[PDB]
Order: structure tokens, then C-alpha cells, then sequence
């Protein structure tokens, strides 16, 4: 059963085990069982190591539901597996992908004083081919002024230095005036109309190229693993493959009682259903109750 | 038997998910007790 | 018979963080002994208060605490 | 009155999460045709009695919205059923908030605990803890005040619940959670984040949100 705290954010989810569940729930409450109280309780750090791992039991039968394009020609299958993956992100308590990787940024670095120190803080974040394009015109603005860079804004050091950044910004090509113009705004509906089409037109480039570098790695894994095992004999195949799932099996029969290992052998029973009854009428395909 | 249904054959098979349960099955109850006894 | 002593915090105290903060510090030493203090501000800091006593430190920070909560569950998640 | 006079003869045309729709729209504007409410509140009634997990439980909430603003009753298995899907689908949306949704509830808790006299920070701190009380269907209230036999909740409504036009009111569904919390025993006093950001420090959003609990309950 589910600890209400996952039935909550089940509900949005569109997945087939967590909608079950919820399904099921829904019919418990049907028959007058009382809606247990949700705790307002745990505290600020054990509330968001909850909604961690909340999210991911969102997002790893989620990410299993959504095709990989795969060898695909054209735009959108790559913005049908990018958008499948943001209805992914709003349907586990994501935010947009903007607005959760600048919330990382301001989090850590809360305590940055001087931009080199913003610059190795948020090393994990951006790519180290524009983390070193940051930190070799930050040693410039080091140069003319010969003092720490601050993370202040209202310094004129820095003021030189974002002048610089934004050289380097509109060199990766990313349009830094279009991206600032956006998340500050403007004062008429008008005008910030135009912006929000230009930075979207920024945004679905910036995805989409983030999707097909994801695409693109799978595609090349894929084609070196199979070119890997094209050049076995078929012999070594057969048992390399025999011994890797033997020993995937015991490792779930050697975990007795738990709920991963009773559902990983309960789901090697439904593969066994899925290739049985292609097994009687293969021109049907599985057969479905109807 | 045969004929399952068509929300049992939705499900994806080999996600994680229940390990991804089955530990915070097993950190967040064991973090409570954590921060309830906690001095430096 | 004194004990000198010096609070770090991340902002400027109140005059009630100042009076539940000698509380806390009155239960770090074991006598009846008076802290003077010395205040000093660190936005490195998350809030809390680090206390130097001279020869020791007690960090309730938040800082330290986020630090020590990471490090719990880095560790946990590990053997499970 | 042409729309739900013509919604009162039609309804076995909709849908049942198209009917909860309906009149979910017209108690959000304020109709009181109570037959219009039992035409379509014919039609979701026996499709929640066959399968009550055929609806979202945002459209089971959109339900208990209409079967209160109206107060056009339910069969007696439904009408409570519903009322537990309000406080499931209002407790999804906390666990899912904005983060600035968040940050916004963290600052008018702190201005309403200042309001209530707080000079210092471990005071308000101790204050927006105690004014996280339960909700009676089992949801949460961010902050819920209690003086004796009179309630007052504070809400928060950022900007994606509120128009995005220039004057910038709250769109309908903060009437929507209002009236149903209204039902409930609360006063509800509803803080705009377009009208509260705007002010410069703490000391003027402490009047602001003193003000707007004056203004639905005087006894705070």
C-alpha cells in the first residue's frame, strides 16, 4: 500500500502502476474510509530529501514510458521526446527546466560574495566548456583592476567584467540581452509579448539540442555495443547472455521479501505472458482483455 | 491467464521505482531520527 | 572567574536572538560561569550561531547542519 | 442566463468530467439556478456511484466546489466522497508548489505572524510554525489562525492564479478555494502577490495582510 504522501503525488502522474494505486485508493475512500491526516511536520531539509525521492518514483516509470527517437530524421521526434520529458518534470513536482536549474544556481551560492567563488560552486551546473570561457575573461577583469571580482552588481568592477561575460555568452551563441529581457520583464504586455517569443524561440533551440545530444550518445552507444557484439561468434553470445541473466535472476531470489525483488520476478512472469501469447496468434499481436 | 488487461500491460517492467521506494523506505524514517537527535 | 568567549552568527542579533543565545551557551560551560561575549557576522553562515570559547568551538550553525545532514544521508543511501 | 438555462435541458449531452466542468464554471460565476445544478449534477452523481475512480481527482474537487458554492446537494455516498478529493487535491497541490508559491507563503506567514505582534525573528519563527494547522478534511492550511471560536486563513495567490492582463486580479479559482474553506469555519483573507510585492519592507506588509483579515473577520 501507498503512504499517502505518495498518493498525493500520484495523482497528476499518468503512469499505469501509480494510477492503480491511486485508482484503488480513490475506491477505499468511496467505501467511507477516512482520508488520513498529512503531516505538517518534517522539517526543512527532511522535506525536500522527500520530494527527492518522491519525484523519482515519478520519474523512473515515467522515463521507461517515453521512446527514445532513435535514428529518427527531422525536429520533432526530438520535441516529442523533449516534451515528453517537461510533462514529465510538471507531472513529478518539476518546475521548468529554466526555473529549476537558476533555483540550483541561487542555492548554491547563497553565500558568494566574489564570482570566482560562484564560478567553482556552480561547476557541476554548466558545461566545463563555458565554465573556462567564464574563468579566462574573469582573469582579465582580474588583470585591470587587481582585486577579487565581487558578486555584488552595484560594482563597477563587476559591471566590466558582465560586459565582458556577455561577449562570451553571445559567443556560445545563447542570446544573453533576449534571456535577461525575460526573466526580468517589462512594464507592458506588449512588449514583453515579443520577448517571451524570442526567448522561446531561444528555449525550444536550447532543448531540443539538449534532447539530440541525449539521442545521439544512445544512438552511438547502442552502435558500439552492437558492433562489439556483432564481432563475437555466436557460440560466446548465447551463453555471455545466459550467464548475465542467471545471475540477474538469483540476485532477485537471493532478496527474499522485499518489493523491488517481488515485483522484478513478478515482471520476468509477464515477459513470459508477453511472448506466450504472441505465441498463439502472432498476427494479433499480445492479447488484451476487451 | 490469458487476456490480461490493458492497465496491467501499460506498466513499464525493469524501471526502478521500488528501489527508489525501498530506499526512502529506509532513509527517511532513518533521518527523522536524525535531526530529532542532533547537537554538534 | 569569567569565561571569554566570541558568537559568530550570519546577521546582526536581535535583543531576544541575543538573550536564547547566552542560554545555549550557558549550558556549554559546566560551572556557573559567566560569558562576556564578542559578536561577529558572517554571512558564510546560514544562520545559527558559532561559539569560540578559545580553546573550543560548538557550530549550531545551519551551515554545519546542512553539512552534517548531506554527509548522513551520502552515507545511508550507500549501504541501502 | 442563456448559458445555463440552455445547460439545464442539455445535460445528458456532457460528459461526466465534462458536467463537473460545467457546473464547476457556473458556481465560480456565481448562478444559483439550483435546477441547473440538478441537471448536471444528474449526470456525475451515477458515474461516480458505477466507478469513482473514473474522474481526476482534480475533477472530483471541481465537484465539491460546485456541490457547495451552489449548495446543491449529492447522494449521500458521493457528497462525502467528494469532500475527501478536495482535501486530496489541495494537499497535491502544496506538495507540488511553485517554490515561489512557497516563497510567497514563507513571507506572508512572517507578515501575518508581525501583525499578531512579533518584534524578532524567534518570535515569527515560532509563530508561522503554529500557523500550519490541519484542515477538517485532512489537508494542510499554510496559515490558519485560531482566536477561540473564530478561524481566519491567510492564502496566498502568487501569479500563475492570477490574470495576466495589466489590473492583475486573482483568476476564479481563489474564490473557488475560498468558498469551500469559507464552508469549512474560516474567514479567508486573500493576499495578491502582485499587491504585496510591491511594498517595500516588512513593516507595510504587516499592515497589508493586518488589513485584509480586518476587512473578512474583525474580531483578529
Amino acid at each position: 500500500a501507498v503512504s499517502k504522501k505518495e498518493v498525493l503525488y500520484f495523482l497528476s502522474s499518468k503512469d499505469a502502476e501509480s494510477s492503480t494505486a491511486v485508482k484503488s485508493y480513490l475506491k477505499s475512500l468511496y467505501a467511507g474510509a477516512q482520508v488520513e491526516a498529512t503531516e505538517t511536520d518534517a522539517s526543512e531539509l527532511i522535506a525536500q530529501l522527500e520530494k527527492k525521492y518522491l519525484s523519482a518514483q515519478v520519474v523512473e516509470p515515467g522515463v521507461h514510458n517515453i521512446a527514445l527517437p532513435l535514428g529518427e530524421s527531422g525536429s520533432a521526434p526530438v520535441k516529442r521526446y523533449a516534451a515528453e520529458l517537461f510533462n514529465l518534470g510538471a507531472q513529478a513536482g518539476f518546475e521548468c527546466p529554466f526555473i529549476e536549474v537558476s533555483k540550483k544556481f541561487g542555492q548554491e551560492t547563497a553565500t558568494s560574495e566574489t564570482v570566482k567563488d560562484v564560478l567553482n560552486k556552480t561547476k557541476s551546473y554548466v558545461s566545463a566548456d563555458y565554465n573556462a570561457a567564464l574563468n579566462e575573461v574573469l582573469s582579465s577583469v582580474e588583470a585591470e583592476i587587481n582585486g577579487p571580482v565581487l558578486f555584488d552588481g552595484k560594482t563597477e568592477g563587476f559591471k566590466k567584467f558582465a560586459a565582458k561575460a556577455k561577449a562570451v555568452a553571445v559567443s556560445r551563441g545563447l542570446p544573453a540581452d533576449t534571456i535577461l529581457a525575460y526573466c526580468a520583464g517589462s512594464a507592458n504586455e506588449d512588449a514583453a509579448d515579443k520577448v517571451s517569443k524570442e526567448f522561446f524561440t531561444w528555449f525550444e533551440s536550447a532543448y531540443t539540442a539538449d534532447a539530440a545530444a541525449e539521442v545521439k550518445a544512445i544512438e552511438a552507444e547502442a552502435a558500439s555495443i552492437l558492433d562489439r557484439h556483432l564481432a563475437k561468434p555466436v557460440a560466446q553470445i548465447r551463453k555471455e547472455q545466459a550467464s548475465a541473466y542467471a545471475s540477474l535472476l538469483k540476485r532477485a531470489e537471493t532478496a527474499k521479501g522485499a518489493k523491488w525483488a517481488e515485483k522484478y520476478l513478478e515482471d520476468v512472469k509477464a515477459v513470459q505472458w508477453f511472448d506466450a501469447s504472441v505465441a498463439e496468434a502472432p498476427a494479433s499481436g499480445p492479447k488484451v482483455a476487451a | 491467464a490469458d487476456a490480461k488487461a490493458l492497465d496491467e500491460l501499460r506498466k513499464p517492467k525493469f524501471s526502478s521505482k521500488y528501489l527508489i521506494q525501498h530506499v526512502s523506505q529506509k532513509l527517511i524514517p532513518a533521518v527523522k531520527e536524525w535531526e530529532k537527535s542532533y547537537q554538534p | 572567574k569569567e569565561v571569554y568567549c566570541t558568537v559568530i552568527t550570519a546577521e546582526p542579533l536581535d535583543k531576544l536572538e541575543r538573550v536564547e543565545l547566552t542560554k545555549k551557551a550557558e549550558k556549554f560551560v559546566d560551572a556557573g560561569f559567566k560569558l562576556v561575549m564578542q559578536e561577529k557576522i558572517d554571512k558564510k553562515l546560514l544562520g545559527g550561531f558559532v561559539i569560540e570559547f578559545s580553546d573550543r568551538r560548538v557550530d549550531m550553525s545551519t551551515a554545519k547542519k546542512v553539512e552534517e545532514f548531506n554527509n548522513f544521508v551520502n552515507k545511508l543511501v550507500l549501504s541501502i | 442566463k442563456a448559458i445555463v438555462d440552455a445547460l439545464k435541458a442539455s445535460a445528458g449531452d456532457l460528459a461526466p468530467a465534462q458536467a463537473v466542468e460545467a457546473a464547476y464554471g457556473l458556481a465560480l460565476s456565481g448562478a444559483t439556478d439550483a435546477e441547473a445544478f440538478k441537471a448536471l449534477f444528474g449526470v456525475v452523481a451515477p458515474a461516480i456511484e458505477k466507478a469513482p475512480d473514473a474522474l481526476e481527482v482534480s475533477s472530483l474537487a471541481q465537484l465539491h466546489v460546485a456541490s457547495t458554492i451552489s449548495g446543491a446537494k449529492l447522494p449521500a455516498a458521493v457528497g462525502s466522497f467528494v469532500a475527501k478529493a478536495f482535501g486530496l487535491a489541495a494537499d497535491a497541490a502544496r506538495l507540488k508548489r511553485s517554490s515561489a508559491e512557497s516563497a510567497l507563503v514563507a513571507d506572508v506567514a512572517a507578515a501575518t505572524a508581525v501583525a499578531f505582534g512579533a518584534q524578532y525573528r524567534p518570535e515569527v519563527a515560532s509563530a508561522v510554525a503554529s500557523y500550519v494547522k490541519t484542515a477538517p478534511d485532512g489537508s494542510v492550511l499554510d496559515i490558519a489562525i485560531t482566536k477561540g471560536d473564530a478561524k481566519v486563513l491567510v492564502q496566498a495567490v502568487p501569479s500563475s492564479l492570477l490574470t495576466s492582463t495589466t489590473p492583475a486580479k486573482p483568476l476564479g479559482h481563489v474564490a473557488a478555494y475560498s468558498k469551500v474553506r469559507e464552508a469549512q469555519g474560516y474567514a479567508v483573507a486573500v493576499v495578491p502577490a502582485n499587491e504585496f510585492e510591491a511594498l517595500p519592507d516588512q513593516k507595510a506588509k504587516a499592515q497589508y495582510v493586518l488589513a485584509a483579515i480586518k476587512k473578512v473577520a474583525p474580531s483578529f
